């Protein structure tokens, strides 16, 4: 079971350094490369470097070198890019992949991590309050009631919010966070859920930011 | 050093349509082509390698053609699961340089949108604001026009709104406005509505509610 793990989100201070990891897990880490790549938000794709994790062979971008150090940890099976003089402009997605017989002409990338969500800024973060968005006389449409949480006055972004830890999936309309005018970021998560269950059912949000290391579970419900 | 030029950059298309977007490349990087595909906020998957051979769980539709400098990416029928933006990258020369990107979104019949209409938590006005969702689920397409009205009165100046990405099952659009007032402005008012005026209806779909209830 080949699996690669990027975290959720890193803040960064600006000047500062900072470690991004790619752990490999469920294969022979030894034996195959790992190159990054940096996505900025609705742009396109940028090449970083490339890496074989067990002979420390590297093949850099010139544009890329002076700015990013890769590294390899054959203990922990992970590998490690880290980033120095670290700017407002360094914010940006940044991706693990594995290649599959590289040096070959077969070579692909056959296995991609999740990425890391980095923004750097020098602001403090400061944790978000969850609402529920309950369902109302006004909050239905054919058999069909919608409910949700709002999750407000936070920073930075990602947050991943949830429901039922998990077990609802159908339906659910996670919608990109806005700006607020004081700096701070908020969005709302609904599902549309059959009305005649709201009496027995249970919808409970499970928000989740990391950064500031608060998770909060709102149970929402009718009036 | 290599630049990769794709085109059309963005693009609409129909269910089941053969839809081709082309990889110019500055260079001949000799069949040295892979194609990947990208949905919004999620990790790229790898298509094509080599410009022409599919990867183990790619579907049979995807096909991939091309030589020297240009090079095809080929979908023989379209279903409502291969949206997103499509990459192609070179790796034959260092350092490899990927394209500007192409988006594909998918059209469909025109969707009139579900308008709900949320009042602020109780929790939330303990605080000191007042928070007023009014929502917009599964509708086509994303061009929909949403306005705020409280007392009858049209308010502009306080409102945030957010539309999603082309749902991956319904191939549809969904957004979401809110509307932030004060505590004291929000008892102030009795009626709070949000009229929606889209293409989809004929007249404008107004959901409004009162304070008390």
């Amino acid at each position: 079971q080949v699996q690669l793990q990027q975290p959720g989100a890193e803040l960064v201070k600006p000047g500062a350094s900072v470690k991004m990891s790619c752990k490999a897990s469920g294969y022979t880490f030894t034996s195959y490369w790992i190159t990054w790549v940096i996505q900025r938000p609705g742009q396109g794709l940028e090449w970083i470097g490339d890496i074989y994790c067990g002979s420390d062979t590297m093949h850099y971008n010139e544009k890329f070198k002076n700015k990013a150090t890769l590294t390899v940890d054959t203990s922990s099976s992970t590998a490690y890019m880290q980033l120095s003089s670290l700017t407002s402009e360094d914010s940006a997605v940044y991706y693990c992949a594995r290649w599959w017989d590289y040096g070959s002409s077969y070579d692909y990338f056959d296995y991609w991590g999740q990425g890391t969500t980095l923004t750097v800024s020098s602001a403090s973060t400061k944790g978000p309050s969850v609402f529920p968005l309950a369902p109302s006389s006004k909050s239905t449409s054919g058999g069909t009631a919608a409910l949700g949480c709002l999750v407000k006055d936070y920073f930075p972004e990602p947050v991943t919010v949830s429901w039922n830890s998990g077990a609802l999936t159908s339906g659910v309309h996670t919608f990109p966070a806005v700006l607020q005018s004081s700096g701070l970021y908020s969005l709302s998560s609904v599902v549309t859920v059959p009305s005649s269950s709201l009496g027995t059912q249970t919808y409970i949000c499970n928000v989740n930011h990391k950064p500031s290391n608060t998770k909060v579970d709102k149970r929402v419900e009718p009036k | 050093d290599i630049k990769m030029t794709q085109s059309p950059s963005s693009m609409y298309a129909s269910l089941g349509e053969r839809v081709t977007i082309t990889c110019k490349a500055s260079q001949d990087i000799n069949s040295y082509l892979s194609w990947f595909q990208q949905k919004p906020g999620k990790s790229p998957k790898t298509l094509i390698y080599r410009a022409n051979r599919l990867v183990d769980g790619v579907p049979s539709r995807f096909s991939g053609s091309g030589s020297g400098q240009d090079y095809s990416l080929t979908i023989s029928s379209l279903e409502y699961e291969d949206m997103g933006i499509y990459y192609c990258l070179q790796y034959d020369e260092f350092p490899y340089t990927f394209g500007g990107g192409t988006k594909l979104e998918i059209k469909r019949t025109v969707a009139a949108p579900s308008v709900f209409i949320f009042p602020p938590s109780d929790e939330q006005l303990k605080s000191g604001t007042a928070s007023v969702v009014c929502l917009l689920n599964n509708f086509y397409p994303r061009e929909a026009k949403v306005q705020w009205k409280v007392d009858n009165a049209l308010q502009s100046g306080n409102s945030q709104e957010s539309v999603t990405e082309q749902d991956s099952k319904d191939s549809t659009y969904s957004l979401s406005s809110t509307l932030t007032l004060s505590k004291a402005d929000y008892e102030k008012h009795k009626v709070y509505a949000c009229e929606v005026t889209h293409q989809g209806l004929s007249s404008p779909v107004t959901k409004s509610f009162n304070r008390g209830e």
